[PDB]
């Protein structure tokens, strides 16, 4: 409770297996849309009905649906098109993987990968990674797992996720007066020190 | 992300009124003389390796301390990041030139670039110098008249210069 | 998928024989268990990396079928 | 928002590359198409008040009961709100004409239209047939090329409502 | 492959919605550039043999070292491969012109270009030289918009090589 | 997915020879008639909800069994699935129409679509009937000449009829 | 569907753990309250025809313009559809009573209610005030907690509509 | 914690919906049964010291070697610490009786129980026997349904240990 | 992270010069005496649970205030968190011991533990006390000449003590 | 964050969140018995600086004669002076990689981002490849035993990276 994220930890994990009837699916959609889009408001016009139909039929798993949403126009228009690449990498980590970035090597690698292979490859590097399949796998909606100690994490990852979280109410709009600027530009490359120009 | 049309539309919406006659005339004139803008953008896209290589040559001959051991563009990794930054900035300048508006530039490449460079210790003065060198090397290409119908494009030159100056002054 | 290479997607049937369970026992089922046999869909754009990932995991595949032609 | 130029830049940017030929050709097509759209915007802007009044009267004709006391339409305030709503749709149609894209509609009207129509019990068919009236009225206001563009946007808004 | 039309289909598909005005405007902008593209395709298809032989000779003159024995260029079969490579590049440029998009060029030559060039140790600068040659005489074989479309496609191929 | 341009390039690269003169003539003719195809696809896009509503009315009025309990389109969930599938079919048909190539419809929207319904027990002949009713309404809305300059487009009508009936046969 | 037992078992299987006290305890509550459900449903099934006829009559009094020729409610087949729809809603409300969970109501009426009510231009308010009449008439048919169970379920249906 | 109320609220929140009738039914059952559970809690709190001391003695009787000198159980501090641990367990059983769910048990005792027992060489069998004795004695203390609820919670803790 | 070799390499690179004879001799000496370093790391890894058990016993006997209800390590879950933290810190000190450089320690392990523990509310002073308790309980295992060839390892004892003290001083 | 046997074992242990078992200790012992030939090879390669770098430069000139005359990269005094500087860099990082007994220094300091710099400065990798071939030929004579094998191993890694 001294950390903001009391309720997020208490939040149940959600799973969607093949013979899901109705309300398991309806709850899964709300959980996915709440987490992936960073608690941002998603109007009924923007909701992808075809991806939901594919998920309901079972052609794509929950992970494939997450990948499609990450490649959707809402994800781009909010996190990619309006922010620098640092903020995009941080948002990708926080949403698709549930953890903050651990070091600067991640930013360098992901920025080079984007510049060389495109947004689709950039996103696939997240979902198809071994880390996502370990923690979540095909059938589990991603959750904020950085608040507990994650095997192999850096000392700073918990603090960085605290910086990214901003309460259960707060969200990663890009509708702010600031314009969705990055949060961890100096924390990642200079972890401990503080400087004044 | 905006272009000049969407800027005018958004400003009108904040006022709450239909687009004025003068604003419509300006947008129509922008569209009419926008084929020169297409030529300029194609010139920036087509020659981009030439601009980048020339700017790198003049910068590193001019500023030797970077490519020295312990310099900030010393190893191949830092040099590649340098050239990649030049390429990205030129890419977004061409984007802003086609759009007629610097929103995409100041919104994707410059909202957090000075802080990033400072937190990496990179000399922002040298980055601004690099942007100016790309500006010169790219004007040398835009003013070329080969392959195109001769005309007057002074306004486009001034606009591209202002985009390069926006980048160079919001980095330094 | 916009290009000619992107289309011609492929369908893979995967079995989770002991070579996968023996690894995941040592890693741990922090993802709740499922059935052994399951069928996966893959486009040509990621057909190789998906197969590499499946073989790294330890599963044995049955067949791959070209959905498009 | 989302126009031809903006969609071109966003597509060329997500892939992280310079603007190749196809992007420039689409840009050229939009730039040359911009003229008919501009005088279409001129025509609708000039005929603002007449179009709004006609749309309101078409509303009160096709749905006679709405004007009865005890419903949505009764009360001078509600008539003024109807006129304001029609003005809003018309203005954003002219905006989308000028931008040569469906951006301004999808942002300021279509985004979240169903939720706000449902909350206030507003009937979508009201604005659907008011837009039908405007659609018919630009049958005479605009002729030739620009008429196709104006009709395209009017009907896109209608399709969004329904 | 990726054309203007196919990109329009893909971008309207990803949102799972009908083609709005912007998609149709992009398609129309393609079509209004289709006939100069076909003119250019005819004009630089009727000059295939002279252009390929001249490009091979230009590579030889600019690169004298790729002629004598002790290297790749020396050899009858090697030079037949040179001519066939130049013909391949020219044919794919014709294909891109006809499609009015870099699709065929991208997915045939550009996709995997660096790995192929390294593994077979074919210096790209050979092909930049040949494409600059082709640039030079398409400056005169074509005039007007078709000239520009050629120049643009050959330049995009060059930048892919470089 | 393919369009007729890329299709022709596909045969041309299969033979390996350049596109023949008659091939270029055909493709130029197709491009010149392109604006009529754009009007066709715009008529299909614009009036899609009307097509769907009329097709659903006629289809359900023809076969009362679907509406009734035990019918496959009985509950609100399955009725909404029916309507959504119908509009998806119309959307992909319009895609194919604009592309001028059946590949867009055949290669992705119709792969498992036929067997999926059998897995769900859906009567596929009802799907075919719905497709034909959609075709009839689409032709009604395409024949309309209001707001468009008159002309001859019987080729477009025939091609759209082939697209619709071929989708039905893929389902049938 | 989803009853209390269904929710219990689904959550337990989701957590990968046995039946501890909490969900057995809620199951006890469900079994205990299953009786007012049974007599409420039996009384509702006793009064099918009267309830549906009164409901459609209340609709016609509330929406007289619907009955006019040229409108949705004109004709004999349309009124038959009114009776059929009200019968469907009543049957699903009794189903939700018997199951003592909202489930059947959700997965038969609510599941895709908006899409269907929009495609066929059916109005939610018709059914809302039909269910209001059903409230009014059940206010006398039932007694005790059967009333509150029936009313909570009708309220669920109405909130789904509005 | 994880009560009936809190689990209800959390599952409704995750689905982003209000509380429909099923969760209110579960809450009603919980409120109806609060009286027996609170009765069991007050009976356990009344006979606190006797239960603790009897549990410790039963552990010693079934585990004689634990009383041997130079070993884990020997020592006044370890006797006191046994008493403290059993007091903790009984406290949390009363907590779970009051909260009408295994919230406090899971939060405090069970969460992390296994690895902390491993890191201290505390045999779970000791606490299993202590809880078996407490179950036996609360069979004497509590009659009726308070017995059932208590035994549910002691058995849940026993299952967690075993 | 760095080992000693990589640190010397990085300094020689910043000076832009080859590795001197002196630095080569220091690294050769490190390699020759790296066997004892392996033995020290093996001692740390083989007795990790014992070291944690001793440290926790002595800490919670020294500080009954933590385990006491309402305290920090009370709720039987925070106690497991405490034991896990002991695990992590000992693991990172063993890594820094094998490497020969404290880079892993102060990079991966303890940049933010100060503020992490201030945010979570845990008393950092007790954490530092626990770390130096781990130091004391680990030195007895590190010095243990049982089943290991007898030699001199004063430098390794000093190194391990310095790493534990660095961790304690940072977290404190 | 370079790559070294010690770094590999530490990173694999850390990523799995466990201690270093007997396997990582086996690997570290292997590296520590590596390091005497590796360091003495680096010493022998450092002591013989100027001959190596000058011979590699002249190999670049001889094997690529067309670079020498004007109109090419090799013309202009600063160009060959800075060629000597480049070969000095490559030799230095070979010595660093011998000392570290891993390809960490080569990768991080030369190989990563090599192709982009070579492209954007119009430098043929073949010049450097055959210069490294000459240095390989010389280390075939300055060094003997397993030191020759390991120096050739790192030079081969660099050549494969260039190619
Ligand atoms: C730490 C790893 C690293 C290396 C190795 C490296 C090499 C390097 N090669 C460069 C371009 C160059 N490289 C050469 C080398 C040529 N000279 C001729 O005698 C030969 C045929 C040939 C060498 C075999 C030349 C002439 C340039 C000049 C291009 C320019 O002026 O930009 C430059 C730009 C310096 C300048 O423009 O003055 C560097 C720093 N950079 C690095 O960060
Ligand atoms: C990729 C393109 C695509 C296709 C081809 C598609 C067909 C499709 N229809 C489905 C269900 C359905 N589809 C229908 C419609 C049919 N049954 C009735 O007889 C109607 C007359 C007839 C309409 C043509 C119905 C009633 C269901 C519900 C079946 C069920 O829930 O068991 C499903 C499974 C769940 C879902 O997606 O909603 C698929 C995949 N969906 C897609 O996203
Ligand atoms: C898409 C918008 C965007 C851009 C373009 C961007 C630039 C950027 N430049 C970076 C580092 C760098 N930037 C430069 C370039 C500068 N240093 C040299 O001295 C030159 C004077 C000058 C270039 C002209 C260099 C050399 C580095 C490497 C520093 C390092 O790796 O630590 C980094 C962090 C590490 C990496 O990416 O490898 C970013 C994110 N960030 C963004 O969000
Ligand atoms: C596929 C991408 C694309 C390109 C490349 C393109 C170029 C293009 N340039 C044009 C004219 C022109 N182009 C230019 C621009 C050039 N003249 C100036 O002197 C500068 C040297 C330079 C710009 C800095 C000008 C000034 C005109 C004439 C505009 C006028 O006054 O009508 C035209 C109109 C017809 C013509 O006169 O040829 C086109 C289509 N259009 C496209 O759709
Ligand atoms: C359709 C797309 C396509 C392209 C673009 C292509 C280029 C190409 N040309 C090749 C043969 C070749 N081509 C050349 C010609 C080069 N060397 C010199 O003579 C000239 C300066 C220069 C020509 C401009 C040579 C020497 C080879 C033999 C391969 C080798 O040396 O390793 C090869 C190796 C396999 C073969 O064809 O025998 C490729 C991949 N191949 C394709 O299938
Ligand atoms: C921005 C998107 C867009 C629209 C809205 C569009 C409509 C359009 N239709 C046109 C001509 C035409 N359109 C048609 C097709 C119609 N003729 C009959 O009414 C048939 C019922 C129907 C076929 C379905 C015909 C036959 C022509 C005349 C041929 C021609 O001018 O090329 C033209 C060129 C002549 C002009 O309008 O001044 C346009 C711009 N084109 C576009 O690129
Ligand atoms: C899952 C249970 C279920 C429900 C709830 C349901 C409602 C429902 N009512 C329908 C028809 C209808 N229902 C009505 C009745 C309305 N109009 C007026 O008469 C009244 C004010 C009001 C009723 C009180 C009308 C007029 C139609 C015809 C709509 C049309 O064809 O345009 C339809 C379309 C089916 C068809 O075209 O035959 C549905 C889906 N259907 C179901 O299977
Ligand atoms: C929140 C709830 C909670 C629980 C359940 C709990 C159990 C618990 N008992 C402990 C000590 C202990 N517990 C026991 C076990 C008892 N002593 C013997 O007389 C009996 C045979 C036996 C019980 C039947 C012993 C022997 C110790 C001393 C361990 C030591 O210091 O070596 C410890 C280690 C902390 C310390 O050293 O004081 C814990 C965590 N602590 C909690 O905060
Ligand atoms: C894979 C795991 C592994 C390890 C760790 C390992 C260490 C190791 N220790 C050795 C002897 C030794 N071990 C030590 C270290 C000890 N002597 C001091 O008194 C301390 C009590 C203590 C370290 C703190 C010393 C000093 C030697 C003799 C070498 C010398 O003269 O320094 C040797 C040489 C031959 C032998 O006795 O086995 C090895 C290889 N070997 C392995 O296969």
């Amino acid at each position: 409770e001294r950390i903001r994220a009391l309720g997020t930890i208490e939040a149940p994990r959600v799973t969607l297996r093949a013979p899901f009837t109705d309300e398991q699916f309806q709850g899964a959609l709300y959980a996915i849309y709440r987490h992936i889009f960073g608690n941002t408001y998603v109007m009924e016009s923007e909701r992808p009905t075809t991806a939901e139909s594919q998920l309901k039929d079972g052609r794509i798993t929950v992970r494939g649906f997450i990948k499609l949403l990450a490649k959707s126009e809402v994800y781009r228009s909010r996190f990619f098109q309006k922010t620098s690449q640092n903020r995009f990498i941080e948002l990708n980590h926080k949403l698709l993987l549930g953890r903050a970035p651990y070091d600067q090597a991640e930013i360098s690698a992901h920025l080079d990968l984007w510049n060389t292979q495109g947004y689709d490859a950039e996103i696939d590097s997240y979902v198809e990674s071994e880390e996502y399949l370990e923690n979540f796998g095909e059938d589990v909606i991603p959750y904020f797992r950085g608040f507990k100690y994650q095997t192999g994490q850096s000392a700073q990852g918990f603090n960085r996720l605290l910086d990214l979280y901003g309460g259960w109410a707060g969200s990663d709009t890009d509708r702010n007066q600031s314009g969705q600027v990055a949060r961890l530009t100096n924390s990642l490359v200079r972890p401990g020190q503080v400087v004044e120009p | 992300m905006n272009d000049v049309f969407t800027r005018a539309i958004a400003q009108a919406d904040l006022k709450g009124s239909f687009l004025l006659e003068s604003d419509l005339d300006k947008l129509a004139s922008f569209a009419k003389e926008g084929v020169k803008r297409l030529d300029a953008v194609a010139a920036l896209t087509n020659n981009a390796p030439a601009i980048i290589s020339d700017a790198a040559h003049k910068l590193f001959a001019e500023q030797q301390e970077l490519i020295q051991p312990g310099g900030n563009a010393y190893p191949h990794r830092r040099m590649a990041a340098c050239l990649r930054d030049m390429e990205i900035i030129l890419r977004y300048v061409s984007y802003a030139l086609l759009a007629g508006d610097a929103s995409v530039l100041d919104d994707r490449c410059l909202n957090g670039l000075r802080e990033t460079y400072n937190a990496l210790g990179t000399p922002t003065q040298s980055v601004a110098r690099a942007v100016q060198l790309m500006k010169d090397a790219a004007m040398v290409h835009l003013k070329s008249t080969a392959n195109v119908t001769v005309g007057d494009c002074s306004s486009l030159y001034s606009e591209a210069a202002t985009y390069f100056d926006k980048a160079a002054a919001s980095i330094a | 998928a916009i290009t000619t290479q992107g289309k011609r997607i492929y369908k893979i049937t995967v079995s989770e024989a002991g070579a996968y369970a023996t690894n995941k026992h040592r890693t741990g089922y922090r993802a709740p268990i499922r059935q052994s046999n399951y069928t996966l869909t893959v486009p040509y754009d990621r057909f190789l990396p998906e197969m590499i990932r499946l073989h790294q995991s330890g599963a044995k595949i049955v067949n791959v079928t070209s959905v498009i032609s | 928002s989302r126009t031809v130029i903006t969609e071109v830049i966003a597509t060329a940017d997500s892939q992280g590359r310079f603007l190749n030929s196809t992007e420039l050709q689409a840009a050229f097509g939009r730039f040359e198409r911009a003229v008919p759209a501009i005088e279409a915007a001129r025509a609708l802007t000039k005929n603002q008040d007449a179009l709004v009044k006609g749309a309101v009267q078409a509303v009160f004709k096709k749905f006679p009961y709405v004007t009865q006391p005890g419903e949505k339409g009764y009360g001078d305030s509600n008539q003024a709100k109807c006129a304001r709503d029609i003005g809003y749709y018309l203005r954003f149609i002219t905006y989308s004409l000028v931008a040569s894209g469906t951006g301004p509609l999808d942002d300021y009207v279509i985004a979240g239209l169903r939720e706000v129509n449902r909350a206030f019990n507003l009937n979508p068919l009201w604005y659907i047939e008011a837009l039908n009236y405007i659609k018919g009225e630009t049958g005479k206001l605009l002729s030739g090329q620009s008429k196709t563009e104006a009709l395209l946007y009017i009907d896109h808004a209608i399709n969004a409502l329904s």
